[PDB]
């Protein structure tokens, strides 16, 4: 969950 | 997708040596100057003592944080990568998951000491002994000797910069979709790696790098110790260790 959102936080 | 996908240039070589050391440069999470000037500020005996004294749980409870902490500074080193963001989300994923720490591992050896074996922890530098109550002495002697090794290398930030980006963009990890693509970022970064060395008559390093299998061998040690920490106190795991580190070496 934490790692698919951090990379899509543009 | 990426220039860096396809055969590049010597100009295309040199710019990418500035975009990794810039894209490193940004996401430090430690400033060499602030660790340097830092060295003379070390834990007392009493310190020391407290930081022995504190229950197994807290002190994992505590070092886990801090490694989430210096995680989520290669994330965004990884995302500010060139071509790493046109890698599809499973390659992404695969490469952070495998590379994370083995990035903050080296990222490490700037935060150590060998003039007296100490490691910058919570403030101040503090020998292996300030871990004890972990109950994983043979992994932080092997962390430490490990940053030991690579101190002696005595590493510009920009070497560090080029030599992490080539640990992150592995072509071997098990599990990447679009391997060829990955292979030939790979191919372009070590040609960045090796002619930043060349242009600095730094090659000599290249041989006294850590062996194939040194990395992988401290990260399947952290997995084993934490998977004994968790058969201890899973309620700890569950309740109280960072979502991101559960992600990287409890599967979720
Ligand atoms: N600076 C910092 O957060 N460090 C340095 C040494 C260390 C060991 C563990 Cl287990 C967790 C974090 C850290
Ligand atoms: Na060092």
């Amino acid at each position: 969950k934490i790692l698919h959102r951090l990379l899509q936080d543009s | 997708e990426n220039l860096y996908f396809q055969g590049a240039s010597l100009t295309e070589i040199e710019h990418l040596v500035q975009s990794v050391c810039k894209s490193y440069r940004e996401t430090c999470q430690l400033r060499l100057e602030d660790l340097l000037r830092q060295r003379s500020n070390i834990f007392s005996r009493e310190e020391v003592t407290g930081y022995q004294r504190k229950s197994m749980w807290e002190m994992w409870e505590r070092c886990a944080h801090h490694l989430t902490e210096a995680i989520q500074y290669v994330v965004e080193f990884a995302k500010r990568l060139s071509g790493f963001m046109e890698l599809c989300q499973n390659d992404q994923i695969v490469l952070l998951k495998a590379g994370a720490m083995e990035v903050v591992l080296v990222r490490m050896c700037r935060a150590y000491n060998a003039d007296n074996r100490t490691v910058f922890f919570e403030g101040k530098y503090g020998g292996m002994e300030l871990f004890r109550a972990l109950g994983c002495s043979e992994l932080i002697s092997s962390i430490f000797d490990f940053s030991h090794s690579l101190s002696a290398l005595h590493f510009s930030e920009d070497e560090i910069a080029l030599y992490t980006a080539l640990v992150l963009i592995n072509a071997h990890r098990p599990g990447l979709q679009e391997k060829r693509k990955v292979e030939q970022l790979q191919y372009n970064l070590e040609l960045a790696f090796h002619h930043h060395l060349c242009k600095t008559h730094r090659q000599s390093i290249l041989a006294k790098l850590p062996p194939k299998g040194k990395l992988r061998s401290l990260c399947s040690q952290h997995v084993e110790r934490l998977q004994i920490f968790q058969h201890l106190h899973p309620i700890v795991v569950q309740a109280a260790f960072p979502p991101l580190y559960k992600e990287l070496f409890s599967g979720g």
